[PDB]
Order: structure tokens, then C-alpha cells, then sequence
């Protein structure tokens, strides 16, 4: 702790409370700064949630594709017992 | 003298210069380890005034420690911050007076800045919004 | 001192920066070991309000517990929080 | 200021880039699965034919 002793004065602590620059420039630029610095967290979170979504599309468009090719498989082995019964018509 | 607690409310700035304003309660009580002990009393006394006292004290510790904490680190983990600056690192005392202040219940972050409050608010909306 | 809960209203913000409004009623009684024991009732009377102290302390458990929790975490789920919150953890 | 500008822009570039590869590696897995679909029903197909 700081101390006098001519008066045998003691400054116990120094709390403080407010730093205000001259320049308006300073503390504009700054504040945007941080103000640009969430802004950018919350893009992040922007681009964060975009190519996730973007992923469940893919895997949604991979998965009910494959979901064709299973159909289709189905439907070709149907398709192979009605060429039996086509062959033998004709 | 009772635990009554008093509201408070202290503005602050982080390092990065983002003033906040904030409105915090301090819940708060003497100890009286005896009826019989005049000493204790002229400690409750030897305060011109404890409110103010535990107010301006309080609030030196609230800015210093969040001062010194980044602008980076501002959110809910930030209640954690004040109460263990208000408490002890291993309830706050002041002996002088024989204060002391079982909790410090927070109710409010109101930093000056429209766009922070808006952009934050934008940002979890638009996190329901992509649920 | 019956029963009869009374109705409680405390605002609240999430770590998230989102503000709520709550509306909490609190159920509430005095016990009493005996009626013969005059120092209970010293602490019945030792409170200057004890419905404002009951009010701003639990309001303090809930907005502490509340804060530390996260935006990500608000839905129904939190009145299971709040309700460990005013009841001690076992 | 500038600085944390370019940094947050080369950052997000470079998240870009990774999602892009990745997605792209998960277009590959699918057009993997679909391959093996497509030729168990080339199976069926030819044994059609």
C-alpha cells in the first residue's frame, strides 16, 4: 500500500473507475473494433451453422439417393420376374 | 444492521474500452461475536458511513478485477468472475467494521454500446432461428 | 406465517445476453420445534422483513444459478434447474 | 485494428477452405455408396437384359 509519512498518510488501494481519452477517434475506432469483434464471432457462427447445414444436406442428399439405388434394385428383380412371364407370353 | 440487502449499481469499462453499466445487489449483515464486547461496537462505529464504504470498496474490487480480465471474456462465465472477486480466492469481510457480505446476487449487464446488445440478442435469435 | 405461498416476480438475463421476464410463486411456512422455545421466535422476529429477504436471496440463487447456465440450455428443461436451485443438491 | 481484420478474413477463408474440402470428401463418400448401389443394380439390370 502506498504511504506518506510526512502525515502519516496511507493509501490502502487505488480503485478505478474510468479512462476517457481525448481523441473521439480512440475510443470510436475502438468501440468498432470490438464491436466488429463480435460481429465477426457471431459470422463465424454464421458460417458455423451454414456449412453444417450444408452437410445435413449432403448427407441427406447421399443417403436418400442411395435410397434410389435400393429401389431401384427392388424394382429391377420385380422387373425380372415380369420378364419372365413377358418372355414366356410372347 | 440486518441482512436486508442493499442494491448497488457501479459502471465499468473493459480493457478493450467497452463501457457496461450494471446493476448488482450486495446481501450483507454484521457479525456480533458478543452482546458484551463494546470494542466490536466501536468497530461497527469507527465507519463515518459503511454503506458507502462497502459500496466505493466493493466496486474498486469489481473494477479491478474486471479490468484486468479481456474484453474477449465477457459473458455468463463473467458472473463467476465478480463473485470470486468479491470473495476470497482459496464471503467477503470487512473487519474495519466487522462487516460482512454472505453473497453477492447479480441482476443486471447493461453495456452502453446499442450495438452489442442488439447484435447479441441478433445472434441468439438467429440460434433459435437455425434450430 | 401459514402456508399460504406468495407470488414472486424477478427478472433475469442468460450468459447469452437474452433478458426474461418470470413469473414464480413460492410456497413458504415457519417451522417450530415447540412453542415453548422463546429464542425460535427471537428468530422469527429477527429479520426485519422476512419476505423481502426471502424474495432477494432466492431471486440471488436463481439469477446466479441462472447465469452460470447457458443460453444453449433455457427450455423446459430449466425448470429443472431452477428447483435444484432453491433446493439443496444431494 | 486492420490487422484483426485481415486475421478474421483469412480465418474465415480458411474455415472456408476446410469446409469445402470436407463436404466435397463427403460428396465423394456418397458418390462411393451410390457406386456400389448403382452396381448391385447393374446386376439386376444386365440380369434383366
Amino acid at each position: 500500500q502506498a504511504v506518506f509519512p510526512q502525515n502519516g498518510l496511507v493509501v490502502s488501494s487505488v480503485d478505478v473507475q474510468s479512462v476517457e481519452p481525448v481523441d473521439q477517434r480512440t475510443r470510436d475506432a475502438l468501440q468498432r473494433s470490438v464491436q466488429l469483434a463480435i460481429e465477426i464471432t457471431t459470422n463465424s457462427q454464421e458460417a458455423a451453422a451454414k456449412h453444417e447445414a450444408q452437410r445435413l444436406e449432403q448427407e441427406a442428399r447421399g443417403r436418400l439417393e442411395r435410397q434410389k439405388i435400393l429401389d431401384q434394385s427392388e424394382a429391377e428383380k420385380a422387373r425380372k420376374e415380369l420378364l419372365e412371364l413377358e418372355a414366356m407370353s410372347m | 444492521l440486518g441482512p436486508d440487502f442493499f442494491t448497488d449499481v457501479i459502471t465499468i469499462e473493459t480493457a478493450d474500452h467497452a463501457r457496461l453499466q450494471l446493476q448488482l445487489a450486495y446481501n450483507w449483515h454484521f457479525e456480533l461475536k458478543n452482546r458484551n464486547d463494546p470494542a466490536e461496537a466501536a468497530k461497527l462505529f469507527s465507519v463515518p458511513d459503511f454503506v458507502g464504504d462497502a459500496c466505493k470498496a466493493i466496486a474498486s474490487r469489481v473494477r479491478g478485477a474486471v479490468a484486468s480480465v479481456t474484453f474477449d471474456d465477457f459473458h455468463k462465465n463473467s458472473a463467476r468472475i465478480i463473485r470470486m472477486a468479491v470473495f476470497g480466492f482459496e464471503q467477503a469481510v470487512f473487519p474495519q467494521n466487522g462487516l460482512v457480505v454472505s453473497s453477492v446476487d447479480v441482476q443486471s449487464v447493461e453495456p452502453v454500446d446499442q450495438r452489442t446488445r442488439d447484435a447479441l440478442q441478433r445472434s441468439v435469435q438467429l440460434a433459435i432461428e437455425i434450430t
